[PDB]
């Protein structure tokens, strides 16, 4: 059942922009969600103080995805473990506790990518949590799926467009609910060019180029989050990216790059079925 | 600025 929204395609009523997603299969500058938009959405909360760190998906109603650069990253003395964290599933607002619409969930274990380079480029930034126990779905909160070879090949292509939400910075004011932005996947030669940093195969980059006017990526405060894409054969959200990293927030030639979930996709089901 | 949590949760 999972890239079904209960509030949308059950009910057949389309989001005011998934068109622009469908139409093109030939946060800054994005905009406020509406309920249930993405039921995947997680906020993963740090307890003391108490401070939002980063998004993260609902994969399964026991397994949370995100960015292991939300848990470990040397350079800021960021190494986090179980008890520092809470995971809030079902959320629209950045800062209300939703008193019977949220579950706030605690972490039984984290696991990151073995291989997650943090010294260098953030090369295989992804790491999954264990919740306690299952968190029951609802109409807000509704799990993704993840892609398959055959989705991963046709879907992840130069134009198409790709959908980014999270609860951080509006600029390089944090929001006051959900925002979300559609952006375009980019050609690797792009990606590359644009940037110092040594681009691996486990990355894409997505955003539009200085002169196609529109605008809009991620930022600080969205790293963990998805990057998601409606399949046009049978019309379910499969999550293609997690937000990694930037060179500030929506600079005109730069880019943002996200974790490939496809390709490591195989670390991801030999931690789910050898743990849960 | 986030609004205070239930305690149940921070324990
Ligand atoms: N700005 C850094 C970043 O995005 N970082 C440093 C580690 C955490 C992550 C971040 O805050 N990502 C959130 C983010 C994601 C996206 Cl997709 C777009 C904008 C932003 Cl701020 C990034 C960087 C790239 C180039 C020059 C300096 C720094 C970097 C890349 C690779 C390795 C280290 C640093």
């Amino acid at each position: 059942d999972c890239g079904l929204r209960p509030l949308f395609e059950k009910k057949s009523l389309e989001d005011k922009t998934e068109r622009e997603l469908l139409e093109s299969y030939i946060i800054v500058e994005g905009s406020d969600a509406e309920i249930g938009m993405s039921p995947w959405q997680v906020m993963l909360f740090r307890k003391s103080p108490q401070e939002l760190l980063c998004g993260a998906s609902l994969i399964s109603d026991r397994w949370v995805l995100t960015a292991a650069h939300c848990l470990l990253y040397p350079p800021w003395d960021k190494n986090f473990t179980e008890n520092d964290l809470l995971v809030r599933i079902g959320k629209h607002s950045r800062t209300r506790y939703e008193r019977n619409i949220e579950k706030i969930s605690m972490l039984e274990k984290i696991y990151i990518h073995p291989r997650y380079n943090w010294r260098e480029n953030l090369d295989r930034d992804i790491a999954l949590m264990k919740l306690k126990k299952p968190v029951a779905f609802s109409d807000y909160i509704h799990p993704v799926c993840l892609p398959d070879r055959e989705t991963a090949a046709s879907l992840l292509q130069a134009g198409y467009k790709g959908r980014v939400t999270g609860w951080g910075n509006l600029k390089e004011g944090q929001p006051s609910v959900l925002q979300v932005v559609n952006l375009p996947i980019v050609e690797r030669p792009v990606c590359k060019d644009s940037t110092r940093i040594r681009i691996t195969d486990n990355m894409f980059c997505a955003g539009y180029k200085p002169d196609e006017g529109k605008r809009g990526d991620a930022c600080e405060g969205d790293s963990g989050g998805p990057f998601v894409m409606k399949s046009p054969f049978n019309n379910r959200w499969y999550q293609m990216g997690i937000v990694s990293w930037g060179e500030g927030c929506d600079r005109d030639g730069k880019y943002g790059f996200y974790t490939h979930v496809f390709r490591l996709k195989k670390w991801i089901q030999k931690v789910i079925d050898q743990f849960g | 600025d986030f609004e205070e949590i239930p305690e149940a949760y921070l324990a």
